[PDB]
């Protein structure tokens, strides 16, 4: 059940969806998803549907009522997707496939047809629709950026450095900058639209970041948009500040031993609305709450019997 | 008669397979 103003929920290999609550770290519904792996989920902004997508379905599953079953299924591509998400009123979806399309899908039984194909020469691994739900990120397999506006019809492309994949990419809610990070690390960061007025699309890059030896491979931004953190393979969770681009706070789960060798590594993280306690997914088949001023950890849920890669966590808006 | 038990089995399993939209 979701009837709660907070919800959570993380996925992974042991074929299931696991729903908690962050009151004492037990399990409420575990949904069965099986025949995939779950690349992605996203709830609803509505918060009536959750939405799972692996290996080219994207099943629904409902929040208010108990049921184990995929109410609504997606499909027609040919493989994975890699992320979903939805119009902030519920209108349309947002779905980047593996292949090489991003793609629009109508959330209504009725011949509207508002969706269209996006079609680049590389796989795609990030999509990021833009908080005046005008404009889209694409991040795919060859370093480009292809900012795309659903006005028009033209794209642009941006390349920051060739021959490395870029992962993941992010706008704060407040409109300031975009970050992206790349499969060695680098996290540029762009000055985003100015151009309220007519989407001029203006980007300069401000910064590069220089961290994350290893492979760098989900970056956020806070709704207060003044925290950003990054995830990387070497097993641990940086939070950097958007005032001079510096280290906030450090994070790890690191044991300290050489007898792990990377154990696990740090898949997904998400910020509350107060941008005050983080809950990250790590692949030890567990996932953990962590503040950003104190370091340590507040709270685990290990009910999970494989890896998890994704993990949503919406609260309400007051904060 | 085995048609019987097959027809049997698809009606049983058809009740409970379509209760989706794809």
């Amino acid at each position: 059940v979701g009837s709660d103003p907070v919800i959570l929920a993380t996925a992974g290999y042991d074929h299931t969806v696991r729903f908690w609550q962050a009151h004492s770290g037990i399990c409420t519904r575990t949904v069965q998803h099986q025949d995939s792996q779950v690349n992605a989920l996203e709830v609803t902004p509505d918060r009536s549907m959750i939405a799972a997508a692996g290996y080219q379905h994207i099943r629904m599953y409902d929040l208010n009522s108990n049921n184990p079953n995929p109410i609504i299924s997606y499909d027609g591509v040919n493989k994975n997707i890699a992320s979903v998400g939805f119009h902030e009123d519920g209108r349309w979806m947002y779905t980047g496939g593996e292949d090489c399309t991003a793609r629009i899908w109508d959330l209504r039984s009725r011949n509207l047809q508002c969706q269209r194909i996006f079609q680049v020469n590389a796989p795609i691994n990030c999509v990021c629709l833009h908080p005046n739900q005008a404009e889209l990120i694409v991040g795919d397999q060859s370093g480009a950026i292809h900012i795309w506006d659903l006005k028009t019809d033209h794209n642009e492309q941006l390349i920051p450095e060739p021959e490395v994949s870029i992962t993941s990419a992010h706008i704060d809610p407040d409109a300031s900058y975009m970050a992206a990070v790349n499969s060695t690390g680098n996290c540029y960061v762009w000055n985003l639209t100015g151009g309220i007025g007519d989407e001029v699309t203006q980007l300069i890059p401000k910064t590069k970041i220089p961290a994350h030896t290893r492979y760098a491979l989900q970056c956020r931004f806070s709704p207060d948009s003044t925290l950003l953190a990054t995830c990387s393979a070497d097993q641990t969770c940086k939070i950097w500040r958007t005032s001079n681009f510096s280290l906030m706070t450090e994070l790890s789960i690191k044991s300290g031993n050489p007898g792990e060798s990377s154990r696990g590594w740090m898949w997904g993280c998400a910020f509350s609305g107060d941008s005050q306690y983080i809950v990250t997914a790590s692949s030890d088949n567990l996932a953990r709450l962590w503040c950003v001023e104190t370091g340590e950890i507040k709270r685990e849920y290990g009910g999970h019997q494989k890896a998890v890669v994704c993990l949503a966590f919406n609260d309400s808006v007051l904060g | 008669s085995n048609t019987a038990q097959r027809l049997e089995r698809l009606r049983k399993e058809r009740q409970n397979q379509i209760k989706c939209k794809n």
